[PDB]
């Protein structure tokens, strides 16, 4: 029972760790969305040029 | 002006009709704007890509 309890708590913590990873990945993705939109505007300007 | 200097004013508005005439130039640049792959269509394509 001691061993099982330790594993249970560890896995529980790992759950929120994975959630944190999700959060950071999403934020990075949003930033990259902004970068991509700006680069699309650059493409517009190049097509003009 | 029409009564008196009609030919003169014609030379201004139209002129040769090839590289002269206010209407001539206006037609040239409006055609450039409206031409395929023109500025308008380029902007619209950009917007469509953003929608995608």
């Amino acid at each position: 029972a001691n061993r099982f309890t330790a594993n249970i708590k560890g896995l529980t913590q790992a759950s929120r760790n994975a959630n944190d990873g999700i959060s950071i990945a999403q934020t990075t993705e949003g930033a990259l969305n902004e970068i991509n939109n700006n680069l699309q505007r650059v493409r517009e300007l190049a097509v003009q040029s | 002006v029409l009564k008196d200097n009609t030919a003169a004013a014609r030379e201004l508005l139209v002129g040769d009709g090839k590289e002269t005439g206010i209407t001539t130039k206006i037609a040239t640049e409006v055609k450039s704007y409206l031409a395929d792959d023109g500025i308008i269509d380029n902007a619209q394509d950009n917007v469509n890509a953003t929608l995608k």
